[PDB]
């Protein structure tokens, strides 16, 4: 082809990425062309923010397929994992704002991520961040997703129809991760998951949660008092505090959304959120 | 969305003159590369073809079993109709182009189907199957590149539904707009045999149907256009909107199926370039 | 640098959509199904179908290619 194998990018749930002559090449795994790459494709090619991974060419050979995207020099996983590197409010503040900006407008569209964790926030050498890995994305609207350790209690209770909700505890989980360096809740299963749920954040009750009991998937649990939320944060503001409790709400309905945490306090308080051109960058 | 969407960038063209202009392109370039004859077919006889064979894939997905969406039909008539802007029946056989966009349609789609079960809906043998599948499966990727990898069609169902629902809130004139119901299906049936997809939007076409089946039905809303849509502010605009009805109108009313003679003519001729 | 919200701003080319939390109020979700227990339990409700439906009945109404 016009692509020449560089390195390796990893191993995704469905591909294999690797760099190529600088793009990133995804080699998809009687059935036909797979739909999680038919499924990228035409969830690619209907948007257009600088904060969403552009689809750039796409060939293959009969049955199978390979994407080729804009290539990414880094991820949110490395930034977090990477241990010389100092997470100050203002970085923590410029991701945050440029994931929920790209959420906001893949939102309008009327399209859920279901897939967010650190790994599929991507980051340029400008500091751009993009959300990536839409072959679990749906459309949403019309009347068993996510990593769990990122999976909303909705979901983990069997929710066959949902919205924004899914999309917005996982970018709280990001948020605790990037607060404390480490996995948030990360469970093994999902009865362990909804313990932690539980235990970090306390069993919510019918005045939290209307509709516990109609979720087909859903379990009694102990009451657990749930550990005050500046405890578990011990240098998050009172403006940050009310940004993570407003993402962590148990009821999806009442969870803040996009455009509503864009617009709290937090983001437009101080110090303003750090220029892309002065992120973080894991060094060789 | 629409109004950002690659039907309406790449996919929606300003009259049907240059319809008949990019056909006609896709057959002398075919042409040329044979070249590089009575048998070979004018590209009006390629539109007959066209029509009758997406009379077949209409029927074809009317049977379908398990029940087929109606958005994934209207997905792969659309499919169909793109495919065929750009190439030729005399290149590519229409038989095995139907399938393939009903395939790729169910995939798109989300209508999660198997191959054995997609092939089982064919009146033909299990090895006739079998070669259908291996067909569709080879031409599946050639389709996709063929629509310049353009997967999400905007069909104008969920538009209907929306002004159902605009005109049961905003429009007490209008009592029961229910009743429009059947007649607004039947013109938007008959829409989607022309070329109204490929020049008009979803919205421009239900709300054409709807308009149509009222005025069948002896009830005037030019208020709804008027008042209710605030165009009296924009008479302009107004008048664009009744001049795209107009012309989705003589578009519809021109329209001649094709003939059993004709087809069974132009099928025989299909044979015998495909066979050579 | 401070931050300011600023909305999106994408053009339609159709008819204004009311705003969604307005559409209870507007007499919109009369028209629509209902939403569930479990589906009210997951985050989803009536007043974004009907949302997206009044969106779609609007988009390029307006346009010409
Ligand atoms: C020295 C300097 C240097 O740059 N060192 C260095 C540090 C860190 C990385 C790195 O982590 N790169 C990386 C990891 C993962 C992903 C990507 N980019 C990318 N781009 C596009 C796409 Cl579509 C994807 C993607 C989507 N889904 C996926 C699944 C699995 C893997 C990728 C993937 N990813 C970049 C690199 C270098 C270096 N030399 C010695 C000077």
């Amino acid at each position: 082809k016009r692509y020449e194998k560089l390195d390796f990018l990893g191993e995704g749930q469905f591909a294999t990425v690797y760099k190529a002559r600088i793009v990133a090449i995804k080699k998809i795994k009687k059935d036909g062309i797979n739909r999680t790459a038919l499924r990228e494709i035409k969830l690619l090619q209907e948007l257009s923010h600088p904060n969403i991974i552009g689809l750039l060419d796409a060939f293959g050979h009969k049955s199978n397929i390979s994407l080729v995207f804009d290539f990414m020099e880094t991820n949110l996983e490395v930034i977090i994992k990477d241990n010389s590197l100092v997470l100050t409010p203002s970085h923590i503040k410029a991701y945050m704002l440029m994931t929920l900006q790209g959420l906001e407008y893949l939102h309008q569209h009327w399209i859920l991520h279901r897939d967010l964790k650190p790994n599929n926030l991507l980051l340029d050498e400008n500091g751009v961040l993009k959300l990536a890995d839409f072959g679990l994305a749906k459309s949403f609207g019309s009347p068993q997703v996510v990593t769990r350790w990122y999976r909303a209690p909705e979901l983990l209770f069997g929710a066959r129809m949902y919205g924004v909700g899914v999309d917005m505890w996982a970018v709280g989980c990001i948020l605790a991760e990037l607060l404390l360096r480490v996995p948030f809740l990360p469970g093994d299963s999902d009865l362990d998951q909804l313990t932690r749920i539980f235990e970090t954040l306390g069993t919510p009750t019918e005045e939290q949660w209307p509709d516990m009991c109609s979720l087909p998937d859903y379990v009694t649990f102990k009451s657990f008092p749930g550990i005050p939320l500046h405890h578990i944060f011990s240098a998050a503001g009172d403006d940050l505090l009310d940004l993570i409790q407003g993402l962590f709400l148990f009821n999806p309905c009442a969870r803040i959304t996009a455009t509503q945490a864009l617009k709290m306090k937090y983001f437009s308080n101080r110090p303003g959120p750090t220029p892309g051109c002065q992120l973080p960058r894991p060094n060789c | 969305m629409y109004h950002n969407s690659s039907q309406k960038r790449h996919w929606t063209f300003s009259s049907e003159e240059q319809l008949a202009r990019l056909r006609a392109d896709a057959n002398r370039k075919f042409r040329c590369k044979a070249v590089a004859d009575p048998v070979f077919l004018e590209p009006h006889e390629e539109m007959t073809l066209c029509k009758y064979y997406e009379k077949r894939l209409l029927e074809f997905c009317s049977v379908f079993k398990p029940a087929m969406p109606r958005s994934v039909v209207g997905t792969a008539c659309m499919y169909f109709k793109r495919f065929y802007l750009n190439n030729s029946v005399m290149e590519y056989h229409p038989r095995i182009i139907m399938l393939t966009c009903a395939f790729l349609a169910c995939k798109v789609d989300e209508f999660n189907v198997s191959s054995p079960q997609f092939v089982g809906n064919l009146r033909e043998s299990p090895l006739g199957q079998e070669k259908a599948l291996e067909q569709i499966l080879e031409y599946e990727l050639l389709l996709i590149q063929q629509l310049n990898f353009h997967l999400i069609v905007h069909n104008p169902y969920r538009p209907f539904e929306g002004f159902l629902i605009d005109l049961k809130t905003r429009y007490p004139i209008l009592e029961n707009p229910e009743i429009l119901r059947k007649t607004a299906d039947d013109f938007l049936n008959r829409i989607a045999l022309t070329d109204a997809y490929l020049l008009y939007t979803p919205s421009q076409i239900a709300l054409t149907a709807i308009l149509s089946s009222a005025s069948r039905a002896g009830i005037t809303m030019e208020s709804y256009l008027s008042e209710s849509l605030m165009l009296k502010e924009n008479r302009t605009c107004l008048s664009q909107l009744l001049d795209i009805m107009k012309s989705m109108r003589n578009l519809v009313k021109k329209y001649e199926p094709p003939r059993s003679e004709e087809v069974a003519v132009l099928k025989q001729k299909l044979e015998r370039c495909h066979s050579a | 640098a401070l931050y300011e919200y600023q909305p999106l701003q994408i053009e339609t080319y159709g008819p204004h959509v009311p705003e969604l939390e307005m559409l209870g109020r507007l007499g919109y979700l009369n028209h629509v199904r209902a939403a569930s227990p479990q589906d009210l339990a997951g985050g989803y409700t009536s007043s974004l179908a009907c949302h997206r439906a009044l969106q779609d009945a609007f988009s390029g109404l307006f346009w010409q290619p």
